[PDB]
């Protein structure tokens, strides 16, 4: 035991009879690789894994149409015939990088980007749902989006959020994975991904924090990054590169906007720019709304007040304002919170850490 | 109006993107568009069930004369139903027009519209009953065809009604054997449900419209067991004192006499929780028909056992389904024995990932050996989350779609219709109440659909009858509202 | 996965209350019942013992050299292109005794060593990396030894150690604890 | 002969070898894509001129 010892009732359900009658009839086969298809009727040439490169043709149910150059086939284990197409081989490591499970957060947990959102839907959310309106005018949807401002802003949860509602497939990106040993095993990852994409009809990539891989070309004479920089232009040359991107929408999001090469910041390729500032004063007295719902509260709360008391405020400071607050009624015991006890959150989270920040030395951009 | 109006988002949600979101199987056909009425009329059912409550969200309704030449001549007859579902809950609205359009030709297609009333008048429970004075006239009227619609749609409609005058009017239809077997064998089963009590008088009267009956007929019919599951719920309570006439009266009659009378125990002994009654069912019975030609007994036997054993403190329910597994499947017979698949999903189903599904019934969905086999299975999980609006659910339903059994047509509508249908939205199908232990009686209707699909003669394979699978649903609504006299509104705060 | 153990934690009763008693009897009848219901079947069908037939022809469809490799890819199921101990790739055939879940996409998978096929998912040694931080027990330092450091231990505590032993606080005012 | 001369063609599986030296002592040495190298006596069903190193 301990090995595969599954439900035994399955295993008579697998009827063992069956498995011999498929532990002999079914011959196992050997993955390979087709070069060349030598014409004259047959004569395919392959190529088996380590072994050699063998010349086979056909079994006598593959159609000759179910086979071409450079696709994965199974062949005969004796007389290496080919008997069954095989799917590409996509790196492991390229294809986790598809969520499978939709983040528990919808288009009703940010709030002040009213305009952000909705600049949002119209490249994202609308070309692929609801395709037909577009084709009733000229007009080719925009493709792709760069979502920057300083950090704690909003700029993962606008992207967390569209993956929850997005019909087509959505694929992950942190900008730290395409950093790989080897010179050019960067670029396969980024080969691999909009392959893989092109695979799937509507296909939306999400390169978060692409600063890593994004960096502007800089050349010192003395061999500075370069595995990095040959990776962004592979990414750049998938966009809009002497061939049909297909259905990816790229979406991107900077912490740092301007560090980025001006090729990636043209139209074609990130073509509308999504500013996300820190809320103003309506916004961040809707983020507090938003954050302090599923909580005791005194009902009779000044959040306009409390609002007004962190002024360039952003949206996590606001939450830790808020998961902080209800922090300080565990401590004296009690259960409901009151407007005091938000006033002393606020003399913590926003005036009393104000000395490391992030805010200051970032709406610079640098 | 509080959900579309107060509320500032209002997105539309097109058919076609979720669909089909694995992209695999349009690769290599590049178009290929065909006129098969069999693609069709799946994809309509789908379509029109999440467009029901979208007044304004209908697309393909306007230019549906299309769709209607892209099929067969007998095709559109199972697909007129299916419009009805789509206006659901009219009680006037959409017969104000119909009335007008009446005086015209094409009297066959009328004949498929009928099915869908008694879905939308069901539950409306209306003190003048309408119902009959709408579709008794028809019934009576000369025509095997126009009353066969009505048979359907007036068993389901009343099934709060349990006027004696309905149930002993309908038996005379039934009755008279000089019609088709369908038009009598589809009747039966509604009458059954509709009464919950004794009936007495049409109980015994049932019986003997069974009894004089050839052999072959009783012998080979597959449409008698429905018989005994209207008499067993109208005959649940009673003890010993009132079955002692049955049997003593039962004693000259055929050996298919034990067939049907097994039913009626397990329903009148409602809770009786106990070892001694169930064991004679698994062993007494599965040895003695081992000698004789007798079979499709055994797969009645294991399915009833759910009985008093829904409800054991939460804790019977786990122990259970395991034993089932490894007596029912493990060594039982290779056939009969092995189609207990139907069981599990009827003891519980809500949905609950993880625990008592992906182990118990998710392995022998894969069954690739037998297509008949995962057709049991395929339906099955459908059943017990159909509805559990859990977004988790989506990834298990790809798992199979597009990697098996594709090119065979007849597995090919088992899991479109099915498995992409799990995704209706702001719907509950559990009917225990709060507590969890005290069942409705009515709202145990959820049991008929568990041995029709098995043999498919004109049941689910076969085009022409497919209401069969629309009409056990009867469950309440998930959505909780507050309001006030003068529509003051508050917002308080649920865990 | 499934725990062997707490059956039924129902220890709400935290007495002598009789609603203990009414759930153990319950198990015994359905126990009684068993009893006689395997092994009387076990008699005039002795095609499959469960006990030593069960296992027996498995093994002989297993082979004696079971092989070890890694699972590339999955294929539909009951089948699969697991690599060989070398540098090869077969498209071999997923057999049902395995468990058919814990077929990762390159954990480990154990192969006939003449027909090739799936026969058994081999449990993955525990990486190094794992042991190298998996402290077990502080030594000796407790918490009143630190001593000094008093308002400061309230936070650690309130962020790290409370929602863990009284989550009821941050579970009824909706708050999630300190990241 | 051409029956005889199919057979062993009939044998469809080839096994890829790139020629690395036509001796000339009309012979050829050839490393078969197994890397193990060979000393054909007789060139085989092929030109000796139309094979280049
Ligand atoms: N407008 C907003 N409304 C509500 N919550 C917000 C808002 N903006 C930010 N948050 C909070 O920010 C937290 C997550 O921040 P997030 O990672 O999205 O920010 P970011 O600036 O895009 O990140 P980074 O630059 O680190 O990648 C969440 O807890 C979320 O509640
Ligand atoms: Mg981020
Ligand atoms: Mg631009």
């Amino acid at each position: 035991s301990d090995t595969g010892l599954a439900p035994p009732a399955l295993w008579d359900l697998a009827a063992d009879k069956q498995t011999l009658q498929s532990e002999q009839p079914l011959q196992v086969a050997r993955c390979t690789k087709i070069i060349n298809a030598d014409s004259e009727d047959p004569k395919y040439i392959i190529n088996v894994k380590q072994f050699a490169k063998f010349v086979v043709d056909l079994s006598d149910q593959v159609a000759p149409t179910d086979i071409e150059e450079g696709m994965r086939v199974g062949v005969d284990r004796n007389k290496y015939q080919i008997h069954i197409p095989l799917p590409p081989k996509i790196d492991p490591t390229v294809t986790m990088m598809q969520v499978e499970e939709k983040p528990d957060v919808t288009y009703s947990d940010v709030g002040g980007c009213k305009e952000q959102i909705e600049k949002l839907r119209e490249v994202v959310e609308t070309p692929l749902l609801h395709p037909e309106r577009f084709v009733n005018l000229g007009i080719e949807p925009p493709k792709g989006v760069l979502l920057f401002g300083p950090p704690g802003t909003g700029k993962t949860l606008c992207a967390r959020a569209v993956a929850n509602r997005t019909d087509a497939c959505f694929i992950r990106v942190i900008g730290s994975e395409l950093v790989q040993k080897y010179v050019g095993e960067g670029a396969r990852m980024v080969r691999e991904l909009f392959e893989m994409a092109r695979t799937k009809k509507a296909c939306l990539i999400f390169f978060d924090e692409i600063d890593a891989i994004g960096g502007a070309r800089f050349d010192d004479g003395a061999g500075g990054d370069n595995e990095v920089q040959r990776t962004m232009l592979e990414l750049i040359n998938q966009l809009d590169g002497f061939d049909p991107r297909g259905n990816i929408k790229v979406l991107m999001a900077t912490n740092r906007p301007d560090t980025l090469d001006p090729a990636l910041m043209r139209p074609g390729r990130l073509d509308r720019k999504i500013e996300f500032s820190l809320p103003d004063l309506e916004g961040r007295t809707h983020i507090f709304k938003i954050h302090a719902r599923s909580m005791s509260v005194e009902r009779d709360i000044r959040f306009e007040l409390l609002a007004r008391l962190c002024p360039n405020s952003t949206g996590a400071e606001i939450r830790s304002v808020c998961t902080e607050a209800g922090m300080f009624a565990i401590r004296a015991r009690r259960k409901i919170a009151t407007e005091k006890d938000f006033l002393e959150a606020v003399n913590k989270v926003i005036k009393s850490y104000a000395k490391f920040s992030a805010t200051p030395r970032y709406m610079t951009y640098n | 109006a509080l959900a579309r109006e107060l509320d500032i988002m209002e997105p539309k949600v097109p058919d076609d993107i979720y669909k089909t979101h694995l992209e695999n199987n349009r690769f290599g056909g590049s178009g290929s568009q065909v006129d098969s009425a069999r693609m069709n009329l799946a994809s309509s059912f789908v379509n029109g069930f999440v467009n029901a409550a979208f007044g304004q969200d209908k697309l393909l309704t306007d230019d549906g004369n299309k769709w209607l030449y892209k099929n067969k001549d007998h095709g559109m007859l199972s697909a007129a139903a299916s419009l009805g579902m789509i206006l659901l809950w009219d009680v006037d609205g959409g017969l104000t027009q119909i009335d007008k359009y009446l005086y015209s030709s094409e009297d066959y297609i009328k004949s498929g519209a009928l099915l869908a009333c008694g879905i939308v008048n069901s539950g409306v429970r209306n003190e003048c009953d309408p119902a009959l004075a709408l579709l008794s006239d028809y019934v009576l009227h000369n025509s095997n065809t126009m009353r066969l619609g009505s048979i359907f749609g007036l068993g389901l409609a009343y099934a709060g009604s349990n006027r004696e005058d309905v149930l002993t009017l309908l038996l005379p239809v039934m009755g008279d054997s000089k019609s088709s077997m369908e038009v009598a064998g589809v009747t039966a089963l509604a009458c059954g449900m509709i009464a919950v009590g004794s009936c007495n008088g049409d109980v015994t009267s049932t019986i003997l419209q069974t009894i004089m009956e050839k052999s072959e007929t009783e012998l080979k019919d597959t449409y008698a067991r429905w018989l005994p599951l209207g008499l067993g719920l109208n005959h649940l309570g009673k003890g010993e004192a009132i079955e002692a006439i049955l049997a003593a009266l039962e004693v000259v009659s055929e050996p298919f006499r034990s067939f049907a009378n097994t039913l009626v125990d397990v329903c009148a002994y409602a809770g009786s929780g106990n070892v001694l009654k169930v064991q004679q069912l698994l062993h007494i019975c599965s040895e003695h028909f081992d000698s004789k030609e007798k079979e499709e007994d055994k797969d009645k036997k294991e399915k009833k056992d759910k009985d008093k054993k829904e409800a054991p403190a939460d804790m019977g329910a786990h122990q259970g389904v395991a034993v089932l597994g490894i007596a029912l499947i493990a060594m039982g017979e290779e056939i009969g024995a092995e189609m207990a698949l139907r069981t599990f999903g009827h003891l519980l189903r809500y949905g609950e990932p993880t625990l008592r599904r992906a182990v118990p019934l998710a392995l022998a969905l894969i069954s690739v050996s037998n297509p008949r086999l995962n057709i049991l299975d395929t339906l099955s999980k459908f059943s017990h989350d159909a509805d559990p609006e859990v977004s988790y659910n989506s990834i298990f339903a790809m798992g199979m779609v597009g990697s098996g059994t594709n090119n065979a047509r007849l597995a090919a509508m088992l899991r479109q219709l099915a498995q992409y249908h799990a995704k209706d939205p702001n719907n509950l199908f559990m009917v225990r109440l709060a507590q969890g232990l005290t069942h409705l009686g009515k709202g145990t209707l959820t049991l008929c659909p568990y041995h029709s699909d098995r043999q498919l003669m004109s049941q689910v394979a076969v085009a022409g009858l497919l209401t069969v699978l629309v009409s056990f649903l009867d469950v309440r609504n998930i959505i909780l509202g507050k309001s006030h006299y003068v529509l003051y509104g508050l917002v308080a705060a649920m865990q | 996965g499934p725990d062997a153990a707490s059956k039924l934690p129902l220890v709400t009763p935290h007495t002598q209350c009789r609603l203990k008693l009414l759930k153990l009897e319950r198990i015994k009848d359905y126990l009684l019942m068993e009893e006689e219901f395997i092994r009387n079947q076990e008699q005039m069908k002795p095609l499959e013992e469960k006990q030593e037939e069960e296992r027996s022809k498995v093994d002989d469809l297993r082979g004696t050299p079971m092989s070890v490799g890694t699972l590339e890819e999955i294929i539909d199921d009951n089948h699969a292109i697991v690599s060989t101990s070398v540098g090869s790739e077969h498209y071999v055939s997923i057999l049902s005794f395995v468990d058919k879940d814990l077929l990762e996409p390159g954990c480990s998978v154990l192969l006939n060593h003449k027909v090739h096929a799936v026969i058994g998912v081999l449990m993955d040694d525990t990486d190094p990396l794992v042991t190298v931080m998996k402290v077990e027990k502080a030594p000796q330092e407790t918490y009143a030894d630190i001593g000094g450091l008093d308002n400061q231990i309230q936070e650690i505590k309130e962020s790290v150690e409370l929602p863990l032993t009284h989550p009821e606080y941050y579970e009824e005012m909706g708050i999630k604890p300190p990241k | 002969e051409n029956s005889e001369k199919i057979k062993v063609n009939k044998t469809l599986p080839y096994l890829v070898s790139n020629v690395i030296e036509l001796l000339d002592v009309k012979c050829a040495v050839i490393k078969t894509s197994t890397r193990q190298t060979y000393f054909l006596p007789v060139i085989g069903l092929v030109d000796a001129e139309k094979l280049k190193p």
